[PDB]
């Protein structure tokens, strides 16, 4: 069959970061299980969120919100930084 | 296989946007939260070698080099 | 008698109870205690005084603050136990911080 | 009796009250000023320490 | 209506609502709308015995709540299963040491 | 206000809490950890008042806070 | 263009947009600009742990990227340490 | 606002129908309810996401996962009934 993950993504952010050094094989699993288990976090935390809120219009606040809510200031402020500029560069 | 799945991601870029009454964000956006600190991408921080790990905690050959070698070093 | 009364006063004596006996039927009276116990209008008081700093114009019900009354007075008695078990783990049948540090540090804090 | 009425009442009972209902907004500041120093030397410390 | 067709005193078809609209799942299999609600009655009735038998227990028709903290408190599967939960109207069930008392 | 469980109310707390003897020094300590819990959940409270900007907190704000915490709450 | 391309980034939003789509409830559907949001956090965060643990391997001249050196720029950001007890 | 105030009342009168209630308890028994409902439904949904999947055994199974044998049996057997009456 066919499997679907973030290998060429995640060493091109690399090579972007650090283009002399690479990712390992159990290294790359870990990375893999981090980011997964992240995004189901935020996608859940999302979903009953915006069930609470009793109204369908799921924004990019929700996500915001989920990054605030399950994750420290530190990374949460930062990825807020990054991803404002990136929605207002696409917008 | 990383050109089938670029193509498929390139073509749900656009079906979710058009899924019925979203108006995301009322085409505007909180800034910078706090103050701006991410810098350009990172920090740009390193670590040292020596006893800065005991420094560390104090602040506060993986598996064997066969298995250092087992990982294969991925190719894109 | 401090002054006109029914005849002659005093009545009170000297009846002084010595500890123990009466620690243990205060706590046993107090173990059957199941409503609330400390006064709830101090306890709106502080946590609107505690409130503002996010933002003011936050407004309150009174459903949330029974529901924070009853969530931070459910939760230290749990604590009180842990405290008192470690304590008599050890000679001392007193509290002092050493145990209830050892709790802390035990219950996972972080 | 009236023109010591507007001699009087230009400092009087009010407006020393008003006075020092101003110095006590400025005291007021200068609290909220040292409680926001605090809570950032907390933050500082919170990542320079730990 | 479904309580009748399935024999069951839980409405059923409220509850299959609900779980369709939860959408757990692209495949949710629709022949079983009342399993999840015969769990349920199951567990609530063993628990309203319990409380029933401990209400009765201190000449008490009406189940207080602390019958109730004391029904679900009295079992070593119940608190295994959840132990977590502080429920209204508190109180320990009793106990001492053979150090406090003689 | 620091003052808001007084001395008797936390002596018969602890008493209720089933302890011997209750030491002069012990209040103060207990008094910080739970004033962290409440400055914790209070903020939690506050975020989820802004999910959808409300003015006004209810129960079912403290108790999201409280059952995300991992002190889980019943009675209601 | 591609709107991958067009945010400015490189993490994919239609991965996300597809994985999230699972955690739709009924009634309730999410927008593509929460999927964006989500890549760019990713993409983010996948870019500090890949120049910590870089900069890990730079120390102890390695050309690959070790879970030890992963999990010392973990302890080294206390936040990534209390993040991952947290999640 | 479909609650399970008259359910509730029936499985009153089913245990024990002498038994009263206060004007609580209801809240806390829907509560019960419906969030062990939807904690079940989450559990099986996350064990079923591994598997691909595009009922009666899903809910037995995920009841049979977590939750204790000796409810789980009882479980098992009188959600087979109950598919047993809604076939009948």
């Amino acid at each position: 069959a066919r499997k679907e993950t973030y290998s060429s993504y995640i060493y091109k952010v690399l090579k972007q970061t650090h283009p002399d050094t690479g990712i390992s094989q159990k290294s790359m699993s870990i990375l893999n299980s981090f980011v997964n288990d992240i995004f189901e976090r935020i996608a859940t935390e999302a979903s009953k969120l915006a069930a609470y809120n009793k109204k369908s219009t799921i924004s990019a606040r929700e996500i915001q919100t989920a990054v605030r809510l399950i994750l420290p200031g530190e990374l949460a402020k930062h990825a807020v930084c990054e991803g404002t500029r990136a929605v207002t560069k696409y917008s | 296989e990383d050109s089938e799945s670029d193509m498929d991601d390139a073509k749900l870029d656009a079906l979710m946007g058009n899924e019925g009454e979203e108006e995301e964000d009322d085409l505007a956006e909180i800034d910078t939260c706090n103050i701006i600190t991410s810098g350009r991408r990172t920090r740009g921080k390193v670590i040292d070698y020596k006893k800065t790990a005991e420094e560390l905690d104090k602040k506060e050959e993986k598996e064997e080099d066969d298995e250092d070698e087992e990982d294969d070093d991925f190719k894109e | 008698a401090r002054k006109s009364a029914p005849s002659t006063g005093g009545v009170k004596k000297p009846h002084r109870y010595k500890p123990g006996t009466v620690a243990l039927r205060e706590i046993r009276r107090f173990q059957k205690s199941t409503e609330l116990l400390i006064r709830k209008l101090p306890f709106q008081r502080l946590v609107r005084e505690i409130a503002q700093d996010f933002k003011t114009d936050l407004r309150f019900q009174s459903s949330a603050i029974g529901a924070l009354q009853e969530s931070v007075e459910a939760y230290l008695v749990s604590l009180f136990e842990d405290t008192n078990l470690a304590a008599i783990h050890a000679k001392r049948v007193t509290i002092m911080p050493k145990e209830i540090q050892l709790a802390r540090r035990l219950r996972g804090e972080r | 009796l009236n023109d010591e009425l507007v001699l009087h009442n230009k400092d009087g009972f009010l407006a020393r009250q008003e006075f020092l209902q101003r110095v006590g907004s400025a005291e007021d500041e200068r609290y909220k000023e040292l409680r926001r120093q605090q809570l950032a030397q907390q933050l500082q410390q919170d990542s320079e320490a730990s | 209506s479904r309580s009748a067709k399935a024999g069951l005193t839980f409405p059923v078809g409220r509850v299959h609502r609900l779980l369709r609209r939860g959408n757990y799942a692209q495949r949710i299999g629709s022949g079983a709308p009342v399993y999840l609600t015969a769990v349920l009655e199951y567990l609530a009735a063993e628990i309203l015995e319990l409380a029933g038998n401990a209400a009765r227990d201190n000449k008490k028709t009406r189940i207080i709540p602390r019958h109730l903290q004391l029904a679900i408190r009295n079992d070593d599967e119940l608190n295994k299963l959840l132990g977590n939960v502080t429920i209204a109207q508190g109180g320990v069930l009793p106990n001492i040491h053979q150090n406090l008392l003689p | 206000n620091i003052q808001g469980i007084t001395k008797p109310a936390i002596r018969r707390l602890a008493r209720r809490g089933g302890v011997k003897r209750i030491s002069g020094l012990i209040y103060e300590e207990v008094r910080a950890v739970l004033k962290s819990f409440l400055e914790s959940v209070i903020r939690d409270s506050v975020t989820y008042t802004e999910h959808a900007k409300r003015k006004t907190v209810t129960s079912l704000d403290v108790v999201y806070a409280l059952k995300r915490q991992g002190r889980t709450l019943y009675g209601f | 263009q591609s709107s991958s391309a067009r945010a400015g980034l490189q993490f994919p939003v239609g991965r996300i947009k597809r994985y999230l789509k699972r955690h739709a409830t009924g009634r309730t559907r999410v927008g593509s600009k929460a999927a964006i949001y989500l890549t760019a956090v990713l993409e983010y965060l996948t870019a500090e742990v890949l120049e910590l643990a870089g900069n890990a391997a730079k120390d102890l001249k390695v050309k690959r990227i070790t879970p030890r050196h992963l999990q010392l720029a973990i302890r080294g950001d206390d936040e990534l340490d209390s993040l991952i007890r947290a999640t």
